[PDB]
DNA sequence: TATAATGGGAGCTGTCACGGATGCA
DNA sequence: TGCATCCGTGAGTGCAGC
């Protein structure tokens, strides 16, 4: 029913490691990685492919999918070929395979055992724009990074090194996903810094600070305009479904006109404009009207150069420019005469 | 209705509360065999798929009542405070101390009254060496300094004049040594007193016996073989690289560590005994020791009558998963079925694809003639859906979404209002939730994430799709941060008084 | 990138009647 | 098989409404 409760149950299934269990798991993982590198040395194959194969057989055929980094599409066929190629190796070499498998299994068990930590850390990041479950999952990604990067040699407990990567992943997630209009992480940092600065400033000023005071507190490079624009780009959008009035019958989006699609008046005006221009078309001769339509882009929509209309009508560019000039001139005279195209100039 | 699954059940499978089984591979839960479309809990699926096992704590200072690799029956106490709830192969977890019994084969002399000595070519442990009517003083036949080496029972004297030993005497049980360590002894002074019956210690056996008769006495040169124990302490950061009862030689390492100086290396030939484990692991499994190269690696799943190790000699007894132990040099098969039981809309889509419509129509038709009214009713209700799909030409599995459509952007605008500020439809936020969760799912898959994580992610993905299509239909309605207002989904857009039909269609 | 850190947190209460399912006696 | 019982779905129109 409640997804969080359900997940907390599934987490409550796997029991917490002891110091020895943790050390052994970490050790098996590390030695497993070493073994994969050794198998890469022996076989002369790609360590990543080998790792994906060992992980494939450990996880089973229940999960097999093409890895973005891998060169070959990963399917039961290829993993069977590679597995059999790994079965083809001498006892001391074939040993490293067992080391690798044990490594993967240890990795899985390590993560699964440490899933509680992620929750305990993520519970404090709520209200920051991501759901609890999302924070948990991103924190889990962090946990995975921590597992693959851990060194048991340092004798530090796993939680210490894990917490860093977990917080890292949660915060990266918050910075990356939380805005409908996405903002770069460094810019999010700058914005949050501006917020904290303004909040401290207001905490000592007994009022909200001006742009100038914030600019002062931000240091050199920061003036009022920079603070103002930074606050401008930080603005988040509002819902179109935002309710208006005490009833349920009015949306905020109902008050917003469409500026894109031309109005009936605008459309009709463009229509009468085209029709009237064609009047003056039949007016000027065929050639000068066509030259004007080519140069102004009424024909294909592009505006031709003098050399193009000149090569088209078979005259010099000077000539075509001259007939364009006289065309425009006759149009000017006729326009002064009939005052027809004046009203379309607003 | 189509798959004959009650609302609660479909809820359980889609939302990952329970597994549903496909191609069971003959699993057995509580004595009853498993057949397709059965509802398995998490514990049940884990017991069936990954096998049954448990681990028990050992309080500080207490040792094991059982041995590593030893089969165990339910109820059998592994310790004074520990009893195993199941049957299977017990295994040691993190032994605190390693005892090494060192093999020593040496030569030692003794002199006894001829009347007392019972003549034998060899002496087994505990076997009486001699029977003495009166107290007898064994005397030194050499001069030098005394090295007294005391076993559990029985002793050794080594006389060294130059620091080079000139004598070795054996003192079996019943002889109380009259000398201390490092004592200076001249020739013919008593090193011991023999009283009553004297016999071989339990620790040492006499392999060979030579005897020289001189005067009224016999001098026995005994070729003896015995083991001397040495304890080693293992710290939590150390691991044992040697199996229970392993023959080791000088230079070999019993226990590794972080740094070489804290390592445990074997000084001499001896057998290894693992004592005081941190915990004991009881697994239901079949053990298969191997003398040579093994054909199957760790994690592989195998049926009875399968190749394991030694070029096809040792094979598989039960169904299970293969754990190859290099430390103990044994292939261990934890007993588990290969059963395929999935969760979520993938399972459901599979079952949907596997429905033959005509067949089910026939079934329900034969069901419609039943005397019971309820059965005819339910069969009618089902046959209505079945025949709906049949007549329409729609594939049932299309009720599952592989590819979620995306509305044209102009219908879910992002628009700059008068003041230059932006206003936008909720559908964008819903779609963003969806895409974030999907992408995170693909990355978690590609990176080989554990099953709990992937399960959580899939559940969240389904709920995301739900929120997109009909929000608040199942579970809490998705809201924007800092607001209690439910987001407006496609269903909301369509229906109601404010819906598309009534607002924009039947009136304008 | 390493002291250790290991199961959440807010609930929302004064309808009202019907159709339809589901369950339990 | 009949009867609790729980869940889900409805509950006038147009104005304006910040």
């Amino acid at each position: 029913s409640d997804p969080v409760r359900q997940y907390l149950h599934e987490i409550g299934q796997v029991p917490l490691l002891t110091l020895e269990e943790e050390v052994e798991l970490a050790r098996k993982v590390e030695e497993g990685m070493e073994a994969i590198k050794k198998l890469s040395e022996i076989t002369g194959l790609d360590p990543d492919l080998i790792r994906e194969v060992v992980r494939a057989k450990i996880l089973g055929s229940a999960r097999v999918r093409h890895i973005p980094g891998l060169k070959e599409t990963l399917d039961p066929k290829t993993v069977e070929e590679i597995d059999q190629k790994l079965k083809s190796l001498p006892k001391e070499h074939k040993r490293y395979l067992h080391i690798a498998r044990e490594g993967e299994a240890a990795r899985q068990h390590l993560i699964e055992a440490n899933l509680r930590l992620v929750v305990s850390i993520a519970k404090k990041y709520t209200g920051r724009g991501l759901s609890f479950l999302d924070l948990i999952q991103e924190g889990n990604q962090g946990l995975i990074r921590a597992v693959e990067k851990f060194e048991y040699k340092r004798r530090f407990k796993f939680s210490t090194y894990a917490t860093w990567w977990i917080r890292q992943a949660i915060n990266r997630a918050i910075a990356d996903q939380a805005r409908t209009i996405r903002i770069p992480v460094h810019m999010v940092e700058t914005i949050n810094k501006l917020s904290r600065t303004a909040r401290q400033l207001q905490q000592e000023l007994g009022r909200e600070p001006t742009y100038e005071e914030i600019a002062e507190a931000m240091g050199p490079g920061w003036d009022a305009k920079r603070v103002e624009e930074t606050l401008k780009i930080a603005q988040e959008p509002v819902s179109l479904e935002t309710p208006i009035g005490d009833e349920k019958d009015s949306f905020y989006g109902d008050f917003i006109p469409d500026e894109h699609l031309p109005s009936p008046v605008d459309a009709a005006t463009q229509s009468l404009l085209s029709e009237e221009l064609e009047k003056a078309l039949s007016k000027l001769s065929e050639r000068e009207a066509m030259v004007l339509k080519l140069r102004k882009g009424l024909i294909d929509g592009r505006e031709h150069t003098l050399e193009e209309v000149g090569a088209f009508f078979g005259v010099t560019r000077e000539r075509i420019r001259q007939i364009e000039n006289k065309a425009l001139r006759k149009l000017k005279y006729h326009e002064s005469r009939t005052r027809k195209l004046r009203d379309f100039l607003d | 209705t189509l798959l004959d699954l009650s609302a609660t059940e479909l809820e359980q499978v889609l939302y990952f509360s329970k597994y549903i089984v496909l191609d069971p591979k003959g699993a057995i839960l509580n004595g009853v065999p498993v057949e397709k479309r059965q509802l398995l809990t998490d514990e049940e699926y884990r017991e069936l798929r990954y096998g049954k096992q448990e681990t028990y704590p050992l309080p500080p200072g207490v040792d094991a009542l059982v041995k590593d690799g030893e089969e165990v029956v339910k109820g059998q106490e592994l310790a004074p405070g520990v009893v195993s709830r199941l049957d299977g192969v017990a295994l040691y977890r993190f032994p605190r101390r390693v005892r090494v019994e060192y093999v020593k084969k040496e030569r030692a002399g003794l002199r006894l009254p001829l009347a007392a000595w019972v003549e034998k070519e060899a002496y087994k442990p505990g076997e009486i060496l001699a029977e003495l009517p009166e107290p007898y003083l064994f005397r030194a036949e050499e001069e030098g300094v005394v090295e007294l080496k005391e076993l559990e029972e029985g002793a050794f004297l080594v006389l060294r004049r130059e620091d080079e030993p000139v004598a070795t005497y054996f003192l079996p049980v019943g002889m109380t040594p009259l000398v201390v360590h490092g004592e200076i002894v001249e020739k013919g002074q008593p090193l011991a007193e023999a009283k009553g019956l004297l016999r071989m210690p339990r620790q040492v056996r006499a392999a060979q016996v030579e005897a020289e008769e001189e005067g009224e006495t016999v001098y026995l040169t005994l070729f003896l073989e015995w083991t001397e124990p040495k304890d080693y302490r293992v710290q939590p950061h150390m691991n044992v690289v040697v199996p229970e009862g392993a023959r080791v030689e000088a230079g070999d390492k019993i226990v590794a560590a972080i740094d070489p100086e804290e390592e445990v290396i074997a000084e001499a030939e001896g057998v290894v005994h693992l004592h005081e484990p941190a915990s004991i692991l009881v697994v239901k499994a079949r053990v298969y020791p191997f003398e040579d190269d093994v054909e199957v690696s760790t994690g592989d799943r195998v049926a009875p009558g399968d190749v394991l190790a030694d070029g096809g000699k040792v094979k598989s007894d039960v169904y299970g998963r293969v754990e190859v132990d290099l430390v103990r040099n044994v292939v261990r098969v934890v007993e588990s079925y290969d059963i395929d039981a999935r969760m979520g809309a993938e399972a459901i889509q599979q079952l949907l694809k596997e429905l033959d419509l005509e067949a089910l129509e026939k079934e329900l038709l034969e069901e419609m003639k039943h005397p019971s009214r309820a059965r005819r009713a339910k069969a009618r209700k089902r046959l209505e859906v079945v025949r709906a799909f049949l007549d329409s030409g729609n594939r049932p599995e299309w009720m599952i979404l592989e590819a979620v459509p995306v509305l044209p952007p102009d219908l879910r605008p992002m628009v700059q209002v008068d003041g230059g500020r932006f206003a936008t439809s909720d559908l964008n936020d819903l779609y963003r939730r969806l895409i974030n969760r999907n992408n995170r799912l693909k990355k978690l898959l590609a990176q080989g994430a554990p099953e709990i994580i992937i399960r959580n992610e899939k559940r969240m993905l389904q709920e995301a799709v739900d929120a997109l299509l009909d929000n608040g239909r199942r579970g809490a309605p998705v809201t924007n941060p800092g607001s209690d207002r439910p987001l407006r989904s496609l269903t909301d857009i369509l229906s109601g008084k404010q819906g598309r039909f009534r607002q924009n269609l039947l009136g304008k």
